C-alpha cells in the first residue's frame, strides 16, 4: 500500500478562490507560523541546569575504563588478552609474566583512549569481569599524553570508581 | 593471448609523442603555477622538477605503461591548472623537510640496519 | 615587411644560444642538437618552445619533432609563414 | 601595588573572554551530531554566552568535532591561521584525538595536534554532548587561570 | 547651529569608536593569518567577477522610478491649493506614467532575472 503526498487540486469555485486571496494578501499563514513560535515561547524550556543537573544515563552506559579487583583486593585480570584480541581499535596492549607468588597477572595494561571506540567489547570478552568501562565521563583532558593509560591508572580508575561500578553490574548483569 | 590490446599507443613512437606532449604542456603551466600558487621557487626549479619528474620513468619500455603513465601525469597537471591541489600539494615534489638521507655504505651502517 | 631568411637565422641562432645546454661555441647552422650538441628529445622539445613564443605561431608535435638541425628550424619558418626571402 | 591593578584587569579580559567563547562549528563526522546536541534545547550552550558563530573571524575556538582526513588538514590548519587572538583548539572525540578507530589507516592523520595545538582534548567515540559541555566549561576554567598581564608586569 | 553641533557628535564619537575598536587590542599578525578568507583556501581573483547586465538595469530603473519620485514628494503642500482639479489631474498622470514604466519594463522582460 501507498498514498500520495501531495495529489490534491485546490478547488475553483468563489469562496475558495476568495479564502485564497486573502490568505495571499492578508498573510494568514505566516501569521499561523507567528502564533506557533509565539505558543513554543511560553512553553518551559527543556534546559537542564548544567553542572548542577545532569542528563540522565543508564547502567549500561559506556564511560571511562577501569580493572577490577576481587573482595580480597586480588586483581580479577589474569591476562588472558581477550580484550586485546577482541579489540576494534587495537587500544589496549598487554604484556604479563608469572608474578612472585606464581600469578599469571599482567605487567603491561595500556589503554590508547584515543584510539579507543568506546564499543564496550572489551567488558563482554572479559571472563573474570576484570577490565569494565566505568560510568565516568568528565576526563577531557589538556594535554594528549594523560588520555595513553597506564595499568596504575586504569587501577586507580577501578578503586576510583568500583562503588558505582559494581552497583552497576549488579543492575545489568542478569541480562549479559 | 600472445599479444595484448593497448591503452591508447600501439607502438612507442606514439608513446613518446604523447609524453611530449605532456611535456609540453608541464612546461608551459610551471610558471602558472609559480605565480598563482605564490611558490617561493623560481620556474626554473620547477621547470628542473618536471623534468626529473619525467626522468625517473624514462626506463620504461612496455607502451602500455608509458599511456598510464601519460594519464596520471595529465591527472596531476589538471589538479594543478584548476586549482585543485593546494600549495602544500604542489611542494611535496619538493620534500623540504624530509632530512638529506644517507647513501654510501659507511654512514648506512653508522646510522642504522637499513641496507 | 615578412621576415626574411637571414631574419629568421639570427633569431634562431640568438634562442639557440641562450640555451644553457647549447655552447654558443659549439653551436653551427647545422649543429644538430642531438649528436652534435649532446641533448636528449626534451631538450629539442624545450627548445622548440623557444621557437614557438617568438616566432608567434604554434608547431605541432606532427612535424616539430623533424626540427633537428638549426638550419631545419629556419626552413621550417620560412615555409610556414609563406617566406620566399 | 601596582600589580593589584594589573591582576584586577587581567581578571576583567579574562572573564569577558570566557563570558563569550563563541566556537567555529569544525563538523566533520559523528562528532559533529554531539555537538549541534550540546547545541539543542537540553544543554543549551547558548546559555553560557558560547552562541552559534560563524566565518573564523569572529570565532574565538575552533572546536574539532570528527575525524581529520590528509585530504582535509591544509584546510583546517588555513582556517585556524585565520582566526583572531586569543584563539583555542578543542579536540572532540578519538578520531581527532589520536586518529580513533582510524589511526592505522593511509588516509588518516593520527590526531589533529599534529596539525593545530590543541587545548582541550575530549575523549569518547563520540562524547556525549555532556561531555564536550564539560570540556567547553573545562576550556573557560583554563581562560579564567590565564596571567597574560601579571607576565607582561614582571617582563 | 544645533544641527551642526549634533552631527559632529555623531561623527567624533563613531571616529572615536573607531579608534578604539581598532588601536585597543592587542595584536601579533603573519602572512597567513590575514589572508583572504575562502572556507579553507585561497581565493581566486580571476578578471572583474561583479558582472551581468540585470545588476546595472535594477539600478537604472530604481535612478528613474526615483527621480519620478521626486517628482511625487511635494504632493503634500500640492494639495492646498484652490485648483484642486488641475493638480488631481496631474498627480494621478505622474501615477499613471509610473505605473506604465512598471508595466513596460515588466511585459518586455525587464524586471526578470533570466538564465
Ligand atoms: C566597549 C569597550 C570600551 C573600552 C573598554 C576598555 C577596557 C579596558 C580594560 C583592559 C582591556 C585589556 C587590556 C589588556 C589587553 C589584552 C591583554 O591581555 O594583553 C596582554 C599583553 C601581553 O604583553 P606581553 O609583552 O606580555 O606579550 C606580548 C608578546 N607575546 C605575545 C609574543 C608573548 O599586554 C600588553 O601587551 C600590555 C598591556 C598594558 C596594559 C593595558 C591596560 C589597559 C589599557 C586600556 C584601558
Ligand atoms: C611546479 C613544480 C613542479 C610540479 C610538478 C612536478 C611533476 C610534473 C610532472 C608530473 C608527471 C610525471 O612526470 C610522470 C609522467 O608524466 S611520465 C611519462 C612517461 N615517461 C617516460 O619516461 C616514458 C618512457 N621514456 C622514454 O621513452 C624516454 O626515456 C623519454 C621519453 C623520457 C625521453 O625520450 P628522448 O627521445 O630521449
Ligand atoms: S571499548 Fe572497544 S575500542 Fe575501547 S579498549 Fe575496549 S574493545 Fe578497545
Ligand atoms: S582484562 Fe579481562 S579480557 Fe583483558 S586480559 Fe585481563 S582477564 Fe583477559
Ligand atoms: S571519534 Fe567516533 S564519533 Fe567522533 S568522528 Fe571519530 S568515529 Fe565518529
Amino acid at each position: 500500500t501507498y498514498k500520495f503526498v501531495n495529489m490534491r487540486e485546490p478547488s475553483m469555485d468563489m469562496k475558495s478562490v476568495t479564502d485564497r486571496a486573502a490568505q495571499t494578501l492578508l498573510w494568514t499563514e505566516l501569521v499561523r507560523g507567528l502564533g506557533m513560535t509565539l505558543s513554543y515561547l511560553f512553553r518551559e524550556p527543556a534546559t537542564i541546569n548544567y553542572p548542577f543537573e545532569k542528563g540522565p544515563l543508564s547502567p549500561r552506559f559506556r564511560g571511562e575504563h577501569a580493572l577490577r579487583r576481587y573482595p580480597s583486593g586480588e586483581e580479577r585480570c589474569i591476562a588472558c588478552k581477550l580484550c586485546e584480541a577482541v579489540c576494534p581499535a587495537q587500544a589496549i596492549t598487554i604484556e604479563a609474566e608469572p608474578r612472585a607468588d606464581g600469578s599469571r597477572r599482567t605487567t603491561r595494561y595500556d589503554i590508547d583512549m584515543t584510539k579507543c571506540i568506546y564499543c564496550g567489547f572489551c567488558q563482554e570478552a572479559c571472563p573474570v569481569d576484570a577490565i569494565v568501562e566505568g560510568p565516568n565521563f568528565e576526563f577531557s583532558t589538556e594535554t594528549h599524553e594523560e588520555l595513553l593509560y597506564n595499568k596504575e591508572k586504569l587501577l586507580n580508575n577501578g578503586d576510583k570508581w568500583e562503588a558505582e561500578i559494581a552497583a552497576n553490574i549488579q543492575a545489568d548483569y542478569l541480562y549479559r | 593471448g600472445t599479444s595484448v590490446k593497448p591503452i591508447f599507443s600501439r607502438d612507442m613512437n606514439e608513446a613518446k609523442r604523447r609524453v611530449r606532449e605532456l611535456y609540453r604542456a608541464w612546461y608551459r603551466e610551471v610558471p602558472n603555477t609559480v605565480h598563482l600558487f605564490q611558490l617561493d621557487i623560481s620556474v626554473k626549479q620547477g621547470r628542473d622538477k618536471v623534468r626529473e619528474m619525467f626522468m625517473k620513468n624514462a626506463h620504461v619500455t612496455d607502451p602500455r605503461v608509458v599511456d598510464l603513465l601519460v594519464i596520471k601525469g595529465k591527472m596531476e597537471l589538471e589538479e594543478t591548472i584548476n586549482v585543485w591541489k593546494q600549495r602544500t600539494h604542489i611542494m611535496r615534489f619538493f620534500h623540504e623537510t624530509e632530512a638529506p638521507r644517507p647513501t654510501d655504505f659507511l654512514s648506512k651502517f653508522y646510522v642504522g640496519h637499513d641496507p | 615587411p615578412p621576415l626574411t631568411l637571414e631574419a629568421i637565422k639570427d633569431r634562431v641562432l640568438y634562442v639557440l644560444k641562450l640555451y644553457d645546454k647549447i655552447d654558443p661555441e659549439k653551436l653551427s647552422v647545422n649543429s644538430h642538437f642531438m649528436k652534435d650538441l649532446g641533448l636528449d628529445s626534451l631538450d629539442q622539445v624545450e627548445i622548440i618552445m623557444a621557437m614557438e613564443d617568438e616566432f608567434g605561431f604554434e608547431i605541432p608535435d606532427i612535424d616539430a619533432e623533424k626540427l633537428m638541425c638549426p638550419q631545419e628550424i629556419v626552413d621550417y619558418i620560412a615555409d610556414k609563414k609563406d617566406v620566399y626571402e | 601595588r601596582g600589580e593589584y591593578v594589573v591582576a584586577k584587569l587581567d581578571d576583567l579580559v579574562n572573564w569577558a573572554r570566557r563570558s563569550s567563547l563563541w566556537p567555529m562549528t569544525f563538523g566533520l563526522a559523528c562528532c559533529a551530531v554531539e555537538m549541534m546536541h550540546m547545541a539543542a534545547p537540553r544543554y543549551d550552550m547558548d546559555r553560557f554566552g558560547v552562541v552559534f558563530r560563524a566565518s573564523p573571524r569572529q570565532s574565538d575556538v575552533m572546536i574539532v568535532a570528527g575525524t581529520l582526513t590528509n585530504k582535509m588538514a591544509p584546510a583546517l590548519r588555513k582556517v585556524y591561521d585565520q582566526m583572531p587572538e586569543p584563539r583555542y583548539v578543542v579536540s572532540m572525540g578519538s578520531c581527532a584525538n589520536g586518529g580513533g578507530y582510524y589511526h592505522y589507516s593511509y588516509s588518516v592523520v593520527r590526531g589533529c595536534d599534529r596539525i593545530v595545538p590543541v587545548d582541550i582534548y575530549v575523549p569518547g567515540c563520540p562524547p556525549t554532548a555532556e561531555a564536550l559541555l564539560y570540556g567547553i566549561l573545562q576550556l573557560q576554567r583554563k581562560i579564567k587561570r590565564e596571567k597574560r598581564l601579571r607576565i607582561w608586569y614582571r617582563r | 547651529m544645533n544641527i551642526m553641533l549634533t552631527l559632529l557628535t555623531n561623527v567624533t564619537l563613531a571616529s572615536l569608536l573607531v579608534l578604539i575598536a581598532f588601536w585597543l587590542p592587542q595584536l601579533n599578525a603573519y602572512s597567513e593569518k590575514t589572508s583572504p578568507y575562502e572556507c579553507g583556501f585561497d581565493p581566486m581573483g580571476s578578471a572583474r567577477l561583479p558582472f551581468s547586465m540585470k545588476f546595472f538595469l535594477v539600478a537604472i530603473t530604481f535612478l528613474l522610478f526615483d527621480l519620478e519620485i521626486a517628482l511625487l514628494l511635494p504632493l503634500p503642500w500640492a494639495s492646498q491649493t484652490n485648483n484642486l482639479k488641475t493638480m488631481l489631474t496631474m498627480a494621478l498622470f505622474l501615477l499613471i506614467l509610473l505605473a506604465a514604466s512598471l508595466a513596460y519594463e515588466w511585459t518586455q522582460k525587464g524586471l526578470e532575472w533570466a538564465e
